[PDB]
This record gives C-alpha cells, structure tokens and sequence, in this order.
C-alpha cells in the first residue's frame, strides 16, 4: 500500500535516465506492473507495463527508446529510458494493473536544451 | 476557492477542460466502445475472459485432483446397497478413464460414500464443461451458443437400482428410451435417455458380469459463461455439500497430498477460493448487459447549434458512468479471480495444492477437456496457463484501463454538473 518513485530530474535531449519505483509486496507480488506518465496539460497517459514472469510491453511513443524490468525479489520496478525527446517530459508514477487507486507522489522528468 | 484548487491539483483543471469539450467527451466514448469490444468481444486479449476460464478450469482441475479419491455408491435412494457397482464414464479415475462407485453397506453422506444422486449431479456439469472447453468457451458477448454432449454409466451388481426406471425415467430397461426438455435459461434443453443390458455370456464382454447401460444426449446446452459457471458452481457445491471421504495414493518421489485421509470439504481454503473465484466470475459477466444496456456510440453536443452547456446538455452522463464504472469493475474483479489462485501470494498447504496438483497434467498438451487414465491426481485443465495469460491481456489492457477512468471521471463530472 505504498509506491515510491524516484530517479528522476532535469536532462538533455538524448539522454538517459533509469527511474526506479520501490513498491510494497501487497502490490508488486504476483502482479502485473506499469509505468505511468502524465505530462502540463494532459491526462495520465500509460506507458509500459511487465507481468511477474518478466514479459514487457508499451506505448507506441516510447517502444524502442524505454525498457521496463522487474527485480522480483527486491519489489523493484526500474524504467530505462533513452533518446529522450522534450515530448518525455512529465511526472513519472508507477503501480500496478490494474491500478491500486492511491498514487505515489511520482517523479519528474524534464528533457529540455 | 477554485483557482486556490485548481493550482494543487493541475490534473482536475485538465478534466473540467475535457468535460466541456464535446469532442474530447466524444472521443471518450469511443474508447469506451473499444474497449467493450475487448472486454466482451475477444478471448486471448480479454481480461474477462481469461478470468472466467480461470475459474471455470480450477473447478475441473479440483475434481481431477480429487476424484479418483472419492469414495461414493449405495443405491438410488441415497440408500446403502449391499452389491452395486456403478461406473461412470469420461471420469478422471485412478489409471481409467472410469469413476467406480462400489462401496456397499455404509451409508452414503457425510465422510462417507457420495451417494450416486450426488454423483449424477456432479457428473453431469463435470461432463457438460469437459465438453464445452474442449470445443473452446465463446467471448462473453455471446449467449446464444450451445453444445452437444453425451455420456454414459453402467449398473452390474445384484439388487442395484441406479439404472432402473425410477432411477432414469425410461419404461424399458432393456432397449427403452425417453425424451425430457427443462429449459435451462429461458432455453430449452433436450435429453435423450437411452437404456441397454449386456448379458453376461455377450460376445465381447470383458467383465465377467452382466451390467445396464445408461446414454444421455443432451442438446442445446447453453455454452454462455453465465451458463459455465452455473455448471462449476454445482460441480464445487456438490462435492463441498456431499462432503465425502476420500484417500489418496502417493506416489514414490512424486509430490506429496496432505491430509492423505479424510473428507473432501476439508479442503476449505481450496474450496473457499473456487467457490470465490465463480462467485466474482460471475459478478464480472454481470457487468456485461450494463455495458450493452449503455452504449456509447451516438455523438453528443449542444443542441440548436448553441455551445454545450455541461450543466444542461448533459443527460447521457449517467449512462456513460454507468457504463464505464461497469469496465472498471469488471477488469478488477477479472483480477482479483487470479489473485485468489495465483500460487505467487498463496501460502502452505494451499500453495503445495496448487503448484503440485491442480496447476499440473500427467496426460501425454493434449486438448483441453480430455480425460486419460493418467489425468487423475492433476489438474489438467491449463491453470497456470490460463493464469499466465490473464496477466498478458492485463498487461495489453494498459491504455484501456487509463481511457475507462478518465470516461469514468469525465462523466462523473458532467453528473457533478447537472444539479
Ligand atoms: C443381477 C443381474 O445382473 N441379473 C441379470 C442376469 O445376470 C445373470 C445371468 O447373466 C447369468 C447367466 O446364467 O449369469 C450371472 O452372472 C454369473 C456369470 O454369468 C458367471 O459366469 C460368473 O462366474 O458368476 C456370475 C454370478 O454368479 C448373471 O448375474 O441376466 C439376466 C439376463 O440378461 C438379467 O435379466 C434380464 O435383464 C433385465 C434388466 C430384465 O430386462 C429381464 O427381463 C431380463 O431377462 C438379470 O437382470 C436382472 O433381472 C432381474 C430378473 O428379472 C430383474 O429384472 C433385475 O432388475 C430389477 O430388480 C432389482 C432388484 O434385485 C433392482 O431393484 C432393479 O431396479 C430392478 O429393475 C435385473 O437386474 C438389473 O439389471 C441387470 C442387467 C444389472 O444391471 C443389475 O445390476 C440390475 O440390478
């Protein structure tokens, strides 16, 4: 019943960054996990998603640039993003899907030159 | 004060925005119409689905676990017998295909034999969901398919009653035959009983014994997941009412059954979750006639050519809430089916029950609704496949899941409004 962001900050345009999320075991055991991303102006948007047996998928706007993984026996999500583009600009979140209805405090990532 | 709210929680400034706008109110329902289609239209990629077969498959696979265990006989009354032996078919038996129900003198009940009343209940819906996942369950959206499926037992034995008449319903036990229609659903239902006796010097009788033998042709079974999970909700029930006595064979090496003696209800936590798992099954298919009672495909928009007023313009809202909540709630009760099974977060004997026996096959995979002379003592009916598989189409249902709450919150905004 916790989900704790974190990773992310201010970077160039073709940069990288690996975002972590440290979630409970309530959340993350068993369960299908995701990455979230809400951007000035939008809606919370999905971004990719992994199930327990470590299989990823995402969202066309980032396949091929962004890799989800999962350490099962640490709780941990980490999202690896690359060739950021100023469109990548946003609050991070991750949780599980389908999604337990409190929402970490995510963190922001601000690609920009 | 507002601007003081909108300020803290930038996302709601978004929502009122797009709970204006008639095209983004619009391009809403569209997604809800999508993702209905996927929700009630496919199977591998329907998360709804896949819950629905899951819980459907750990009723089957309890039984194949367990059967061949299960003490049951006596005569047609629930009576003791003191020389019966009824065997029925296309059962999950220990190295046959056949269940024999042979115990006489005790009377049927509680830690005791299943009577065969029971058995024939159990039998039936354990027959009639071999059949229908064997030719494949249909997308929730559809009802009106049926099945056809037959099956067969046969009574030896002096004195025993269990396919006579009054057991069958058929005037002549020898070459006799009888046609009944309940209507299960508001459809109809035909039974064919047909009867035949095998002497014991017949010509190609291996049994030393002469034996009845009783066929049921039912046709026009309902094959809708309504339909199903009524069939695996008295196939758990019976066995969990009956509550017979069973023991088990364990194998060398093998994985190891506990208790190895005792009565079939005390298997609670494994009974509890199957039942569980058809109860929220069944919520799930629920949601499906309020999403088709609700539909979402006529556009929306001012009327006299005015700007639209999401405090007057507004009534197809609780509709569109109606709608969308019954997604949501259907996604998350098709999630909550795996968790209750899934051996990640089970815990003892429960989690043993499940990775070593239920989520298993001994058979030869072979198609799904097949019964061998290995298939006692495992599941054999694709649980953690079908698990697996509830996780892919969640994991495909990212977006889906994001475009039913922001449906959701536009249109409980619009509610909000009016009033
Ligand atoms: C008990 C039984 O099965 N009797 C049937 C009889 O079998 C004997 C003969 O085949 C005989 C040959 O000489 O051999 C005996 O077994 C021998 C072996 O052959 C031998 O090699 C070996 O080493 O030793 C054994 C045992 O010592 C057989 O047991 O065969 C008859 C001919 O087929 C049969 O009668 C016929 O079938 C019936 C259904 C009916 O249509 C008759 O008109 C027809 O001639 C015997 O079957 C029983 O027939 C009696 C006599 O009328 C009854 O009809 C009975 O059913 C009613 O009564 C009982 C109460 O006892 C129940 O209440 C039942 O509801 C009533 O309907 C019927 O027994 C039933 O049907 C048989 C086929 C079987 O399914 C039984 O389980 C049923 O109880």
């Amino acid at each position: 019943v916790q989900l704790q962001e974190s990773g992310g900050g201010l970077v160039q345009p073709g940069g990288s960054l690996r975002l972590s999320c440290a979630a409970s075991g309530s959340i993350f055991s068993g369960n299908v996990m995701g990455w979230y991303r809400q951007a000035p102006g939008k809606l919370r948007e999905w971004v990719a998603a992994i199930t327990p047996q470590g299989v990823p998928n995402y969202a066309d706007s980032v396949k091929g640039r962004f890799t989800i993984s999962r350490d099962n026996a640490k709780n941990m999500l980490y999202l690896q993003m690359s060739s950021l583009k100023p469109e990548d600009t946003a609050l991070y979140y991750c949780n599980r899907l389908p999604n337990y209805r409190s929402w970490g405090q995510g963190t922001q990532v601000t690609v920009s030159s | 004060n507002l601007s003081k709210l909108l300020t803290r929680y930038s996302t709601l400034n978004t929502l009122i925005k797009l709970s204006a706008d008639p095209s983004a109110i619009n391009a809403a329902r569209e997604n809800l119409g999508a993702s209905a289609k996927n929700l009630i239209g496919d199977t591998k990629n329907s998360p709804a689905y896949q819950a629905v077969l899951l819980a459907i498959n750990a009723a089957v696979g309890f039984w194949n676990v367990l059967g061949y265990a299960t003490q049951c006989g006596g005569n047609a009354n629930g009576q003791e017998s003191t020389s019966s032996t009824t065997i029925f078919n296309n059962e999950p038996g220990y190295r046959s295909t056949s269940i024999t129900c042979s115990l006489n003198r005790y009377k049927p009940g509680y830690y005791g034999p299943m009577s065969i009343e029971n058995f024939k209940k159990l039998n039936e819906a354990y027959q009639i969901l071999q059949t229908a996942l064997n030719k494949g369950l249909p997308a929730l959206k559809e009802n009106n398919g049926t099945v056809s499926v037959t099956y067969t037992y046969t009574c030896s034995g002096e004195g025993n009653d269990n396919c006579s008449k009054k057991a069958t319903g058929v005037s002549d036990q020898n070459g006799g035959t009888k046609t009944k229609t309940q209507t299960i659903d508001g459809k109809t239902v035909t039974t064919t009983i047909s009867s035949k006796v095998v002497d014991s010097q017949a010509k190609g009788n291996t049994t030393r014994v002469s034996y009845t033998e009783i066929t049921n042709k039912l046709d026009g079974v309902p094959d809708s997941a309504q339909a199903l999970l009524a069939q695996a909700s008295t196939l758990i029930n019976t066995i969990n009412t009956a509550c017979p006595y069973f023991s088990v064979t364990n194998k060398s090496g093998g994985p190891q059954m506990e208790p190895t003696r005792g009565k079939l209800c005390g298997f609670t936590e494994e009974i509890s979750a199957i039942q569980k798992m058809i109860t929220d099954a069944q919520e799930l298919v629920n949601q499906t006639s309020v999403i088709n009672e609700h539909e979402q495909s006529t556009p929306v928009g001012g009327n006299n050519g005015k700007p639209f007023n999401p405090f007057t313009d507004a009534s197809f809202a609780q509709g569109m809430l109606a709608n969308a909540s019954a997604q949501a709630k259907m996604l998350n009760l098709a999630h909550q089916v795996g968790q209750t099974i899934n051996p990640d977060n089970l815990t003892g004997t429960f989690k043993n029950f499940v990775t070593g026996f239920l989520a298993t096959c001994n058979n030869k995979g072979s198609p799904p609704g097949t019964v061998t002379t290995q298939t006692f003592a495992s599941g054999c009916a694709y649980v953690e496949q079908t698990i697996t598989n509830l996780n892919n189409s969640i994991a495909h249902f990212g977006t889906q899941e994001q475009q039913i709450q922001q449906a959701e919150n536009i249109a409980d905004t619009l509610v909000n409004f009016g009033s």
